[PDB]
């Protein structure tokens, strides 16, 4: 509610001004992709609406890495801007909650 | 099984398929590659000849890893790199590391005209006949879709109206616009 | 063009297919050769 909204949606504003902040700095590690995904409204997105989907084998050029669950990059694709990269422990987390 | 690989940030440019490397046939035909992407992509680019068999990981593993790491040095300034291997002749030949090259798959469309080629070579290369057709059939025996880049071009303008083009499209890819 | 016809169904059409093919492909086996010997 309003106790609740006072510290969700400045989140929302201080990751989107990392996000800007991202796009300029030059890339420091690209990854090959091995499985699927594309963003879903649970998987505790920071900045809802600016992730990223990559197939089986796709490249992500990583810019730099926003926090222990989402990495900052953009797809090796003409056109395609930064997104938000779900980390491999994010990769670990996101099956397990399938199960539990 | 891990889901992300560490690979370099642009990647490296190789050619294969037009038979085996290591004649005169097959080298010569590459060595006119090597020279349209020398000065078209003149100041973008970083063309290098490669020695030490990198599918390894003959040579050791530290002889090796510092040409991988070198590799891995020319991706950091956001440029193309090219590289001279003189030992790659197959597509799972370069699987097994952590670099993804790009397959720029020389495409002869016809098999007889490569032993017309042998036999324009002098007798040097006519004691290697039916060698070279070894890999150039099991080349062809790949499916043309694992590879990157198929040149089937007979002149050199439309080998190489494919050859820039692709990675402009490829460059484009890799860099957005401001 | 019924004579045209004895011939091109008989074995005339590959006859001038492959030696336009095999001279296109002749020349650009020897433009990968001029290059390289060149440069």
């Amino acid at each position: 509610q309003g106790p609740h909204m006072a510290l969700r949606k400045e989140a929302e504003r201080q990751a989107l001004a990392q996000l800007e902040k991202a796009k300029t700095k030059p890339v420091a590690f690209a990854v090959r992709t091995n499985v699927g995904y594309n963003p879903s409204p649970g998987d505790e997105v920071p900045v809802e609406g600016v992730a990223i989907t990559f197939e089986p084998k796709d490249f992500l050029h990583i810019k730099e890495k926003y926090n222990n669950d989402w990495w900052i990059g953009r797809l090796v694709k003409e056109g395609c801007e930064v997104g938000f990269i779900p980390s491999p422990v994010k990769l670990d987390s996101l099956r397990l909650l399938q199960e539990q | 099984v891990p889901p992300y690989d560490v690979v370099p940030s642009m990647r490296p440019i190789i050619l294969v398929g037009p038979s085996l490397k290591g004649y005169e046939v097959t080298d010569m035909m590459q060595k006119a590659l090597f020279d349209f992407l020398k000065h078209l992509f003149d100041g973008r680019i970083s063309i290098t000849r490669v020695t030490a068999d990198i599918s390894l990981a003959r040579s050791s593993l530290a002889e090796v890893q510092s040409e991988i790491e070198r590799i891995f040095e020319l991706a950091r300034t956001l440029q193309l790199v090219a590289l001279d291997a003189d030992t790659i002749n197959h597509p799972a030949q370069l699987s097994k590391t952590s670099l993804a090259p790009i397959i720029v798959y020389i495409k002869i469309t016809s098999p007889k005209v490569l032993q017309r080629l042998i036999k324009s070579r002098g007798k040097s290369q006519s004691k290697h006949l039916n060698v070279q057709i070894a890999a150039s059939e099991k080349l062809a025996q790949c499916p043309p879709e694992m590879f990157d880049i198929i040149l089937d071009e007979n002149q050199l303008e439309d080998a190489c109206e494919h050859l820039a083009e692709y990675l402009e499209a490829y460059w484009k890819a890799t860099h957005p616009p401001s | 063009t019924k004579e045209r016809e004895k011939a091109k169904s008989r074995g005339t059409f590959q006859k001038l297919r492959e030696k336009q093919q095999l001279e296109e492909d002749l020349r650009g086996y020897m433009s990968w050769i001029t290059q390289g010997e060149v440069m």
